[PDB]
RNA sequence: CUUGAGUCUCGUAGAGGGGGGUAGAAUUCCAGGUGUAGCGGUGAAAUGCGUAGAGAUCUGGAGGAAUACCGGUGGCGAAGGCGGCCCCCUGGACGAAGACUGACGCUCAGGUGCGAAAGCGUGGGGAGCAAACAGGAUUAGAUACCCUGGUAGUCCACGCCGUAAACGAUGUCGACUUGGAGGUUGUGCCCUUGAGGCGUGGCUUCCGGAGCUAACGCGUUAAGUCGACCGCCUGGGGAGUACGGCCGCAAGGUUAAAACUCAAAUGAAUUGACGGGGGCCCGCACAAGCGGUGGAGCAUGUGGUUUAAUUCGAUGCAACGCGA
């Protein structure tokens, strides 16, 4: 995620690394892998999504 | 003492300790600092204000370069991953450039179990 | 915890008729026994101007303008963390503070007379020198020391 | 004979399988530059790594494993299971204009084959993770949970093992029985002038009617209504144990008792109680303060001890200046 403003007005536009990469994606990786806990406690979200 | 007027920052947001380390647009370290060294240690370097007192810290030691503008560079969660860079700002360092660099494998190695209580 | 009315009203000093003042001869009363605290309060209050040549509010006043905190902690228990988050002092409180502090203090100055012992603390503290101000700077010590939280 | 089943033609989607290449991100390791006193870790720590220069940062190199995003309520497969991209070899499924065969079908004891992970043999490989093991910590103890390391293994080839909550805990095949909302894929019609709308096959989510069910629930993908064939159960413990047979390099698998003993074992749902579950509320419960108790001498009560007797009773909050 790159980022370069002209103009200086230090703004920091943190938007992009909280729109996808950063955390989500590390947190994600921090413990343990998954194997059979993603395939149900993620699709668990789906029993959520629906209602 | 070789004056590069502008440089990079690079910042370590480990969600334990956050060191920052200011080098010249090769690579080539200028100086450094770090929260753990900042002072308080543990469950009070690993807080946001600890990054700050650390960055601004890194300047009062390489700002003797003649420094003028510089890029960040910021990988890693937990705190002082902001922090760290409004100081370095607040610090008259003219920025420019802020790119995250924190790495993030398209599924690779395996990640470690730890932690299970 | 549920109770929300505003703050018990008092009356104001016999001699000045000032609240801040009169809570201050409160503080100090001991026993439910507000006639002799006023003779003390005055008995000091007095031999302060009789010194620093300012009226007795100015003077006293001064001596609060450093005992006087700003910022304290406070303590969240929170998943077995006894945090000290910091925290700015309201202004009826801050007051309150400042002039609890200065009696306590004042108590233990070991001097003679409780009477003068009153007056000595609430001279040093219009310059940072009794135990008054020294606790006062812990407070604002604590505090930022424990601004990560803040 | 053609409606079951199958063949052909042409299309369609797909992480279906076997083989071989290959790409980018990341981790680790090696070498070198910059740079300097910490890094790492936790709740704190400590072990550990650092001035023999770490960490950080930059450059080059080595290697193994897995393929972010797409990604899904998704798709394919008999099941186990199968995700980067490319090629080669190869299986099945579906739709439709039809053309062809002509009951060639359904089920299946024994049999044969396929079987996650772990494990086993031979020879490779070995980055990350990690049984064992070794330290550090916590604890009363801690042969654990946590931290620092780390071997087998995890990866590959070939052979073996044949098990799992191998689960929809629901055998396979076929026919019937209200509806709603959605996904995926084929195909037909529609100014298709459109995103499109309408039909109509395949596979697939959730909801629900009748009916079924002990209840929870299932409900056209049935656990409803029926027909064909097969597998299996006959109270709990002992026991999927013993013995014997068969299989296996072994670990062990499979088949499978009896004695003795119990009057229960069990399924669902109900009321409440409890939760180191969640939400919302109160009370000097906490917080905010004021003054105390705990130390001191004495009063008093209790226990203990003593005594011939120390009369009896009250002992968590609800006994102990309490019946007195
Ligand atoms: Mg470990
Ligand atoms: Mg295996
Ligand atoms: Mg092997
Ligand atoms: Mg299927
Ligand atoms: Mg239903
Ligand atoms: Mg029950
Ligand atoms: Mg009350
Ligand atoms: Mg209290
Ligand atoms: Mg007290």
């Amino acid at each position: 995620i790159k980022v370069r403003e002209n103009e200086p007005f230090d703004v920091a536009l943190r938007r992009f690394k909280r729109s996808c990469e950063k955390a989500g994606v590390l947190a994600e990786v921090r413990r343990r892998e998954f194997y059979e806990k993603p395939t149900t406690e993620r699709k668990r979200a789906k029993a959520s999504a629906v209602k | 003492r070789k004056q590069v007027s502008d440089g990079v920052a690079h910042i370590h947001a480990s969600f334990n300790n956050t060191i920052v380390t200011i080098t010249d647009r090769q690579g080539n370290a200028l100086g450094w600092a770090t929260a753990g060294g900042s002072g308080f240690r543990g469950s009070r370097k690993s807080t946001p204000f600890a990054a700050q007192v650390a960055a601004e810290r890194c300047a009062d030691a390489v700002k003797e370069y003649g420094i003028k503008n510089l890029e960040v560079m910021v990988k890693g969660p937990g705190p002082g991953r902001e922090s760290t860079i409004r100081a370095l700002n607040a610090a008259g360092f003219r920025i420019t450039n802020i790119t995250d660099v924190t790495p993030i494998p398209h599924n690779g190695c395996r990640p470690p179990k730890k932690r299970r209580v | 915890r549920r109770r929300v009315i505003g703050q018990r009203k008092i009356l104001p000093d016999p001699k000045f008729g000032s609240e801040l003042l009169a809570k201050f001869v409160n503080i100090l009363m001991v026993d439910g026994k507000k006639s002799t605290a006023e003779s003390i309060v005055y008995s000091a209050l007095e031999t302060l101007a009789q010194r620093s040549g300012k009226s007795e509010l100015e003077a006293f006043e001064v001596a609060l303008e450093n005992v006087r905190p700003t910022v304290e902690v406070k303590s969240r228990r929170v998943g077995g963390s006894t945090y000290q988050v910091p925290v700015e002092v309201r202004p009826v409180r801050r007051n309150a503070l400042a002039m609890r502090w200065i009696v306590e203090a004042a108590r233990k100055r070991g001097d003679k007379s409780m009477a003068l012992r009153l007056a000595n603390e609430l001279s040093d503290a219009a310059e940072n020198k009794g135990t008054a101000v020294k606790k006062r700077e812990d407070v604002h010590r604590m505090a930022e020391a424990n601004k990560a939280f803040a």
